[PDB]
């Protein structure tokens, strides 16, 4: 630490706060948060983490990190040096915009706070107030992995239960014990490290009384608006996007002076609101409206011109999204718009796609958006949904989807150990380790629990990580638009044309989609209705199908597995041999065999018109070891059913599931060859190998040394045709570099 | 370089279709040996292999940070030389180990 900055700092606050800057001290104590300010100091002194539960204006976000580094600079101890407030906020708009707005609140005393995000951030000194990003600190964790360099923690916004946030308070479990005078699991003296946790009313014994409470906060503060009255659409006039529009229009002829905050999905229904109100009786108002979008990927939120009351005459509107809902606090706000909609990524841990898709608002959001009119003035909330829709759609996730996509994120946020990361409520352990089992079985983990080098490409990727890697195949095997169709879907005679476009010999239902839609792109005009009837085809899904084709190939590119021509990123006889083998690559470990003589052309006989094959077939596999050696049977809507004749043995499935008269079935299948296999279970611990074996071996080394090598999988593990393979054996083993 | 290619020619010379059980008869009599924790049969298996067989086999041991091949085989040679029988050849195949 050191001294002569200390005194110097000490004095130059009370010379500015007693005789130069006392204006905006008069607009800090009418905040709610400093009538409590003492008690935030004297409780955080006695203990390390505490919780300060605070509604939509509080002015926990602003004032909390000012009183701290304000109450060290006014004292010996704790000096204004040691001082280094670090401060967690879940979106980039709002780590801006508090930044910003609490250094106005500081006048010009020099570098004071600042912000930090990705690829727009200055550093700090000591004496500093900065606010970050959620991934930013957990990036700044594999470096100072027990926040040696920042002496008071705050999480703000925690009731959102962002995956970061729920991240960090497992990850403070282990670190708080040992920064924070725990010596070799003994608690000795008073923790050096103090954390603060701000969260809304929304489940506040969460982070304050539940099961999982002891490593996020024991003492709560909870800190406390002008009436806003509610109205539905029975009280309002407005039924769509244009109506959206009318509204706008109405509140600024009656209604007297105050803005407006228009609540909205998303971006792209923000881009038609700004042009319905700026390219418009409409242009009746565009000159006296000041129209501003606000979104986490627009500059606004950064910018003094939002928070800033508009120019005289002009009628201030807001077209923002959810950020405005707690992260994002505009003050002159009078008449709220709520739309009732957002938008939301669920993972869906059976099909291992997440999607991006168009929800409805929580009565909790609700309620907080009306207290955002209530500020300034008394307001009203103009809420865009039926009475009866606030009761049946309105929601009032962890333990019921499957977390692989979770578990191979938190690695690159520097969390490697999954067990021990603490949540509201905690999901199973089983869950937890079936999951790393699914990842070690992909090898994005080694089977020490490592990250890899394609877990890492993996982890980068939006998407979940089976489907991932199917894409990163289709970029090696050079067959993408195919395949970013298919995954960007999974993450968001009749008969003889459906054997016409499943192109024979090509077997594979995931290529036969694909030629269905490479048909669909050739049917223009007209034709396309009538293709659609003859085909029996959904023409919206297989437009939807087409733009999440876009999507993938939007995604990969951002994540640098793809080329890129002039900027743009593009997903645009076939190898179905090739495509097989990447097909196989996403569906590893569900593997099934097919055995003579009963399942073959032999049961070729007789049932005349509907022939039937009757299959006798097991699944062979070693990552889902309770169907190993499992009986099983094609799924009467996959057409591999009651067929003969195959090219190979071996087949692989997504979904196998048991349903009527006890017959496992497999829901959708591929025939692939066992040469594809052998490479796809070579990832990992799944597949099985042997020491070497008639045919001489030459070892150019210790670890140098090729031999023929029986590779066997899986429980039940099958064996296979032995593979020259050049095995370098590192670590004292024979592992296969390249199969020869 | 031109070294690799010889390796490689031979491997690419010999490709035939036989299959051959994946698991040796040795390593098999090794397992259910250390399983009955009675070497009495595995030993004499040990004893009808040629010379050439045997530095074939004992260098074929899977070892591992667990070892629990190694450490199968010796406990064979130790119940060898409680029966007092074949004393030449048990420790030539203790000394076997070692090299």
């Amino acid at each position: 630490a050191y001294v002569p900055i200390n005194e110097n700092s000490t004095r130059k606050a009370f010379y500015v706060e007693v005789s130069r800057s006392d204006e905006i001290q008069k607009a800090r104590i009418q905040l709610p948060v400093f009538g409590e300010e003492h008690k935030i100091m004297e409780a955080i002194h006695h203990n390390d983490v505490v919780i300060i539960c605070g509604e939509t204006g509080s002015g926990k976000t602003t004032q909390v990190p000012q009183f701290l580094y304000e109450a060290g600079f006014g004292a010996e101890d704790s000096p204004d040096y040691p001082g280094m407030v670090g401060i967690t906020q879940p979106r980039r708009v709002a780590a801006v915009s508090m930044a910003e707005r609490v250094a106005n609140e500081l006048g010009d005393h020099g570098h004071k706070v600042g912000y930090q995000i990705r690829f727009d951030s200055t550093a700090k000194e000591d004496t500093k107030v900065k606010f970050m990003t959620d991934g930013v600190l957990l990036r700044e964790m594999m470096h100072d992995f027990k926040l040696t360099k920042y002496s008071s923690i705050i999480i703000d916004e925690a009731h959102e239960r962002n995956i970061n946030t729920d991240i960090l308070i497992g990850m403070l479990s282990r670190c708080v014990r040992l920064r924070a005078k725990l010596h070799k699991e003994n608690p000795i003296e008073h923790k050096k490290l103090k954390l603060i946790i701000m969260s809304a009313t929304l489940r506040v014994s969460d982070f304050s009384e539940n099961k999982t409470l002891f490593p996020i906060a024991p003492p709560v503060l909870q800190v406390d608006q002008f009436p806003v009255s509610i109205h539905f659409n029975r009280r309002t006039a407005f039924n769509y996007t244009d109506e959206a529009f009318r509204k706008t229009c109405k509140i600024h002829q009656k209604l007297p002076p105050g803005a407006i905050l228009v609540f909205l999905t998303g971006q792209q229904e923000i881009t038609h609101m700004v042009k319905r109100l700026r390219k418009e009786e409409g242009q009746t108002a565009n000159d006296p409206l000041y129209v501003l979008p606000l979104y986490s990927l627009l500059p606004t939120k950064e910018q003094m011109r939002v928070f800033q009351k508009p120019p005289q005459g002009s009628r201030l509107c807001i077209v923002a999204t959810n950020v405005a809902e707690t992260s994002l606090t505009i003050p002159g706000v009078r008449y709220v718009v709520d739309s009732g909609r957002s938008k939301e990524r669920k993972y869906n841990e059976s099909n291992g796609v997440q999607s991006f898709e168009v929800g409805w608002v929580s009565k909790a959001s609700a309620n907080q958006r009306s207290g955002r009119a209530g500020r300034t003035g008394p307001g009203h909330c103009y809420r865009l949904y039926s009475s009866a829709v606030f009761e049946h759609d309105f929601e009032q996730e962890i333990l019921r989807m499957p977390v692989e996509s979770i578990v191979l994120q938190m690695k690159s946020m520097a969390i490697h150990n999954i067990i021990n990361f603490p949540f509201p409520t905690p999901p199973d352990r089983v869950a937890l380790s079936k999951a790393i089992q699914l990842l070690q079985y992909l090898g994005a983990l080694d089977n020490k629990e490592m990250i890899t080098e394609d877990g890492k490409k993996m982890s980068l990727f939006p998407l979940s990580p089976r489907f991932s890697k199917m894409l990163l195949v289709s970029d090696e095997k050079a067959c993408l638009p195919y395949i970013v169709a298919i995954v960007s879907a999974l993450s968001v005679k009749f008969y003889k044309s459906r054997s016409q476009f499943s192109k024979l010999d090509k077997f594979s239902d995931v290529f036969r989609l694909l030629s269905v839609v490479s048909a669909m792109d050739y049917v223009p005009k007209e034709q396309k209705e009538i293709f659609m009837k003859k085909n029996f085809l959904r023409g919206k899904l297989m437009e939807e199908i087409v733009k999440l084709r876009k999507q993938l190939m939007y995604i990969i590119k951002s994540n640098t597995s793809k080329e890129n021509i002039a900027v743009v990123i593009r997903n645009e006889v076939i190898q179905i041999k090739l495509l097989k083998q990447m097909i196989c690559a996403g569906f590893v470990d569900h593997v099934a065999v097919r055995a003579d003589v009963l399942f073959p052309d032999d049961a070729k006989i007789t049932n005349r018109t509907s022939i039937i094959n009757i299959p006798y077939i097991p699944v062979l596999a070693t990552r889902t070891p309770n169907i190993e050696d499992c009986f099983v049977y094609i799924h009467p809507t996959s057409i591999l059913n009651n067929l003969g004749e195959m090219p190979p043995k071996y087949m692989l499935y997504y979904s196998l599931h048991l349903g009527g008269n006890n017959k496992t079935r497999m829901n959708t299948l591929c025939d692939i060859a066992s040469t594809p296999l052998a490479n796809i279970a070579r990832k990992g611990l799944l597949l099985t190998y042997s020491k070497p074996l008639g045919l001489k071996t030459v070892n150019l080394s210790p670890t140098e040394r090729y031999c023929y090598v029986v590779p066997r999988f899986g429980k039940i593990g099958w064996d296979l045709n032995p593979i020259a393979v050049h095995q370098k054996k590192q670590k004292g083993q024979w592992t296969v570099i390249k199969f020869i | 370089a031109q070294k690799k290619l010889d390796a490689e020619e031979q491997m690419n010379k010999f490709k035939v279709t036989g299959r051959l059980g994946f698991e040796s008869h040795f390593t098999k009599q090794l397992r259910e040996g250390s399983q009955s924790k009675d070497y009495s049969s595995l030993l004499a298996t040990l004893i009808n292999f040629s010379p050439a067989a045997v530095d074939l086999e004992i260098r074929s041991l899977n070892s591992f940070e667990p070892f629990d091949e190694i450490v199968w085989f010796i406990d064979a040679l130790t119940q060898g030389l409680k029966s007092n029988k074949n004393f030449e050849l048990y420790e030539t195949f203790m000394s076997l180990l070692f090299k």
